[PDB]
């Protein structure tokens, strides 16, 4: 019903629409509608939407960019995004989402850009991004990623990968390095990284990656005879003897 | 009141076939001046050109995307008017084909790519240039100029000198990072010959990441050994935290590591030719706190 229900603060500049429902408290947006004419961007920062279940924002549909996070979110059933052909930017960072299924980013088939941080994230389905080929830039750090899934960027172009803050062994060049060329900014900061045989690839791939590209340190942090130790000055017969 | 006046007027340009044409005219008025751009005498109008205006309102630039010729050339009109009077003027555009480009036209060697910058920070948008008489850079954000001008700002373009026979520079600086400066960025490389344009490069600004802050702690403390005289022993002492603290080594009040080079994480001490016992004291600093932890070296 909003805006001309006065619920939400839709004013109107600059050279865009904000929504800003920010701390509203809303539980559910099926009951809601938006504008026809304009294209706006949606902010449902602090307002405890606990679930995101099938055909909400379905009036929604004239989104550029959804903005939901410190929403305590923790379930969301696939479908729930459906209908956000429009939307670019997806903020869901700063909740308790566990994992991504396939299919738990049906609808959005524009997004470029996704902030998942702050999410105690573990699981990510392979087919999880597999249809978001527009997807730029892909933020997930400080959260529990303990591997990337062989095909998980397989005609998703990105070009920032923030990794940082995740128990995060290590990270092969089969199948997942080498599947994203395009990089242009990499995160693998504060991960404990495990130079091994299994890392050698990391490495290689560091070396042939654009130069300032890397943002941050990969220090091993095991085994105890390497703890510390860059890979950068890392030789091949420590990782793999 | 009083009649319009141009404050800037379009120049004359050369581009390349499917590339990039920017024409800026902006003109002063009350009441305030409105802008037209006409292609000899009537208003262009095709599903290649866009009129974006300034947010200012004072005037618009006229972008050419992508150049075909000789279809583009030449001359255009902008005409500033009000209720109290009108103003005109004329520039040509030029578009030679891929076989007309001269030695010496503009290159980007190097062109701006992907940011995504947290907010309140740094984000230097990079290009490198090489030209014929040497190229002048210049920046366009969301089809629109980039105002650089002398006047103390965040926004500097860099001066960036590079030496010698490399390539020109000119890096835009954006300092204190806002919601406002995220958008897409287009470099512009400019001489006698002509101008060419990079590939445009999307700016991001995200949220600062939240970082919990720790005191140094010695995840591998410095072990004592006793040694044959005259014999080499290598230390390991390697502290962590936020931020990652430096690791000294020390004997007494005697600094052996030097602060140039004081390694980030982790030291080593090579102990060469030791035929005297003597405590060595590794040190852990951070802007948290100091630690220390000694090493007993004994002769045997
Ligand atoms: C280590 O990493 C960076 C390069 O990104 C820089 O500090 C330095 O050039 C490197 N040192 C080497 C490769 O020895
Ligand atoms: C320790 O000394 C040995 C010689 O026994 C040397 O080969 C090795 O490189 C040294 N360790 C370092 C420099 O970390
Ligand atoms: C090292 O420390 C021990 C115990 O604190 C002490 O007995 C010894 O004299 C010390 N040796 C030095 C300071 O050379």
């Amino acid at each position: 019903d909003v805006c001309k229900e006065k619920i939400c603060s839709c004013n109107e500049i600059e050279g865009d629409l904000h929504v800003d429902c920010e701390k509203k408290g809303f539980t559910s947006l099926q009951r809601f509608t938006a504008p026809t004419s304009q294209f706006y961007h949606l902010f449902l920062h602090g307002n405890s939407l606990t679930r995101l279940f099938p055909n909400e924002f379905a009036n929604f549909y004239n989104a550029v960019s959804l903005h939901m996070e410190n929403n305590g979110l923790h379930e969301i059933v696939p479908g729930a995004f459906l209908g956000l052909q429009l939307v670019k930017r997806l903020h869901i960072n700063n909740n308790k989402i566990k994992s991504f299924r396939k299919q738990t980013f049906l609808g959005l088939d524009d997004l470029e850009y996704l902030q998942a941080d702050f999410n105690l994230l573990r699981d990510i389905d392979p087919g999880a991004f597999q249809d978001l080929n527009k997807l730029e830039v892909l933020i997930l750090n400080d959260n529990l990623i303990s591997t990337l899934p062989a095909n998980v960027f397989q005609y998703v172009p990105i070009t920032h990968l923030d990794l940082r803050g995740n128990r995060l062994k290590t990270l092969p060049y089969e199948e997942v390095l080498e599947q994203i060329p395009g990089i242009a900014e990499i995160l693998l900061e504060d991960n404990p990284w495990d130079c091994t045989c299994d890392l050698l690839s990391l490495k290689e791939w560091l070396e042939n990656i654009p130069k300032n590209a890397l943002i941050g340190r990969v220090v091993c942090e095991a085994p105890t005879r390497l703890q510390g130790k860059d890979l950068n000055e890392t030789t091949e017969q420590d990782l793999c003897p | 009141e009083t009649p319009p006046r141009f404050t800037r007027t379009p120049v004359d340009q050369t581009g390349v076939s499917g590339g990039v044409a920017s024409f800026i005219c902006q003109a002063t008025g009350d009441p305030r001046p409105k802008i037209v751009w006409n292609k000899k005498g009537k208003k262009v109008s095709n599903q290649r050109f866009e009129v974006i205006e300034f947010d200012d309102g004072s005037g618009s630039v006229l972008r050419i995307q992508p150049l075909r010729t000789p279809r583009d050339e030449a001359i255009y009109e902008c005409v500033a008017s009000n209720n109290v009077g009108e103003i005109s003027v004329s520039t040509r555009l030029t578009v030679l084909r891929e076989d007309q480009i001269p030695r010496g036209f503009p290159t980007i060697d190097m062109g701006p790519q992907l940011k995504v910058v947290e907010r309140t920070r740094t984000a230097t948008m990079l290009c490198a240039a090489s030209g014929n008489p040497d190229p002048e850079i210049t920046w366009f954000k969301d089809f629109l100029p980039v105002d650089t001008s002398n006047n103390n700002g965040r926004i500097k373009q860099l001066r960036s000198e590079s030496i010698g026979g490399t390539p020109i520079r000119g890096a835009l600086q954006i300092e204190q990072s806002e919601e406002s400066d995220q958008g897409k960025y287009e470099c512009v490389a400019t001489n006698s010959a002509g101008t060419r344009y990079s590939a445009p490069a999307n700016l991001y600004v995200r949220e600062l990441r939240e970082v919990r802050r720790v005191p140094p702690r010695f995840s591998i403390p410095p072990t004592n050994h006793e040694i044959m005289p005259g014999g080499s022993v290598n230390i390991t002492c390697v502290a962590v935290g936020s931020p990652m603290p430096y690791v000294k080594w020390m004997l007494g009040a005697e600094d052996l590591t030097p602060e140039d080079d004081m390694p980030i994480g982790r030291n080593v001490l090579e102990l060469n030719d030791v035929r005297q016992s003597a405590n060595y004291t590794c040190v852990a600093m951070s802007t948290l706190g100091v630690i220390e932890a000694i090493a007993q070296i004994t002769v045997k």
